[PDB]
């Protein structure tokens, strides 16, 4: 996150983290035993944390959970990134509790201009490298597909939207992808891509989770 | 040829830890890719990219 600030503990239950080796994506914890991520984000093994702050300073009540079931969209397109949108199954649930919560799926689209809270453990420089430990957050408006066609042409597909800000400075980047996207309590977002991050028009790129609502409680039903 | 692209983080917002040859060190250095596109000099290990790129 370029441009955000370091969220107050833990206000975020439901980010969770994707791990092998190291801490690679983000992703939002929307039942107990379901996570939902990017497709890009995709891994043959996967380790979930939750309820973590500070991702190398353990506090003692994170979760980790191997996943049990990792299945990307069927029709997700690495070269469009079509549809990237992921669905994790947890190998057990995880135990909610005030650390780790879910989130809740969206009832309808995000309206344009309304404000969202992006967060994870990505970037925070637009040049160069700087990897923060602690959970950082932004609040940045949904754009008008006016916006975002004409930031990216040619390349804003439907399963795509724009959150952020036309002027540059405030951005998700890299190790956010995944990760969620909150407006008015509910999960309408999944951190996607972007042309570098938080560069002049050329505001972040996030999956619709909205337009999978149906896809996601089938792969849950389908998956018991 | 592969050897002498620069490192590309592509348009994805992943953190995977890569490896790619830089021609200034004469060696493999180590960079983030996103998970998509970028270029082919992007290797899983130092090992590797060397056996490649060395």
């Amino acid at each position: 996150i370029v441009g955000g600030y370091t969220c107050e503990e833990n206000s975020l239950p439901y980010q969770v983290s994707l791990n092998s080796g190291s801490h690679f994506c983000g992703g939002s914890l929307i039942s107990e035993q379901w996570v939902v991520s990017a497709a890009h984000c995709y891994k043959t093994r996967i380790q979930v944390r939750l309820g973590e702050h500070n991702i190398k300073v353990l506090e003692g009540n994170e979760q980790f959970i191997n996943a049990a079931k990792i299945i990307r969209h069927p029709k997700y397109n690495r070269d469009t990134l079509d549809n990237d949108i992921m669905l994790i199954k947890l190998s057990s649930p995880a135990v909610i509790n005030a650390r780790v919560s879910t989130i809740s799926l969206p009832t309808a689209p995000p309206a344009a201009g309304t404000e969202c809270l992006i967060s994870g453990w990505g970037n925070t420089l637009s040049f160069g490298a700087d990897y923060p430990d602690e959970l950082k957050c932004l609040d940045a408006p949904v754009l008008t597909q006016a916006e975002c066609k004409a930031s990216y042409p040619g390349k804003i597909t439907n399963s795509m939207f724009c959150v952020g800000f036309l002027e540059g400075g405030k951005d998700s980047c890299q190790r956010d992808a995944g990760g969620p996207v909150v407006c008015n309590g509910q999960l309408q977002g999944v951190v996607s891509w972007g042309h570098g991050c938080a560069w002049k028009n050329r505001p972040g790129v996030y999956t619709k989770v909205y337009n999978y609502v149906d896809w996601i409680k089938d792969t849950i039903a389908a998956n018991s | 040829e592969v050897c002498s692209e620069q490192a590309e983080t592509g348009p994805c917002r992943a953190g995977f830890s890569r490896w790619y040859f830089d021609v200034t060190e004469g060696k493999c250095a180590p960079f983030v890719y996103g998970g998509c596109g970028g270029n082919r000099n992007n290797f899983d290990t130092e090992e590797y990219c060397m056996a490649v790129c060395g």
